[PDB]
């Protein structure tokens, strides 16, 4: 049938609507089936299973600007939090484009995990990906390159062996043992469990967490 | 609680 075991593909989360780069695990029946997908780089989620309907194959040709024209359904890059900065991958029907002298401005409608979003200037528009049509095509069997995904930090560079503050740990700098990695409900700040002069020993069941900055 | 891992998808 469509999708194989091995074969690197795309996996829509229902509920953001954005589409994650993932690896077919398993595949059961109830083009009514069932996908076991595990994603690259989400180990900590293990393997989750899809409808048919939320898994298409790997994306891997990009659409240059010059070849986008109005009406073409894509995928692209948005962040609907902070429109200005690198969000996630989602479905979009370009609206309209203008070029002037100091842009290229490109505007669609990004579908999210609920209703649509009208008129997004996106912001990388020379990362925009041909959506692969069932059967069109060969399947993505080896491993392939990685999409840039998750808001980018204008301090280390999202250079993973420089020591961050602002995206890493707040106090030493670190960024290993993530799930270790308390995250403050005020400042949006990163605090290891292991830290703070009274070294937590566990995840605190509560809800919320205010640091030590912000009591 | 908030961990880095778990708002990773915003
Ligand atoms: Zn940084
Ligand atoms: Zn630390
Ligand atoms: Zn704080």
């Amino acid at each position: 049938f469509l999708y194989k075991v091995n074969e690197y593909v795309d996996a829509r989360d229902t509920n953001m609507g954005a589409w994650f780069e993932a690896q077919v695990v398993r595949v059961t029946r109830k083009e009514d089936v069932i996908y076991h997908v595990k994603y690259d780089d989400y180990p900590e989620n293990g393997v989750v299973q899809m409808n048919s309907r939320d898994v298409r194959a790997r994306a891997r040709t990009i659409i240059k600007w010059q070849d986008l024209e109005v009406g073409q359904v894509v995928m692209l890059n948005y962040n609907p939090d902070n429109p200005k900065e690198r969000g996630f991958w989602y479905d979009a029907e370009i609206s309209r484009k203008r070029e002037t002298r100091t842009a290229r401005e490109l505007y669609a409608n990004v579908v999210l995990g609920d209703d649509s979003l009208n008129d997004c200037r996106i912001i990388f528009v020379d990362e925009v990906f041909k959506i692969e049509r069932p059967g069109e095509g060969s399947p993505m069997v080896d491993n392939p390159m990685r999409r840039k995904s998750g808001p980018s930090c204008k301090h280390c560079k999202d250079d993973v062996n420089r020591l961050c503050r602002v995206c890493a740990c707040h106090l030493c700098g670190g960024r290993q043992d993530p799930d270790k990695q308390l995250m403050c409900d005020e400042c949006d700040m990163a605090f290891h469990i292991y830290c703070l002069d009274p070294p937590l020993s566990s995840v605190p069941s509560e809800d919320e967490w205010y640091c030590p900055e912000c009591r | 609680a908030r961990t880095k891992q778990t708002a990773r998808k915003s």
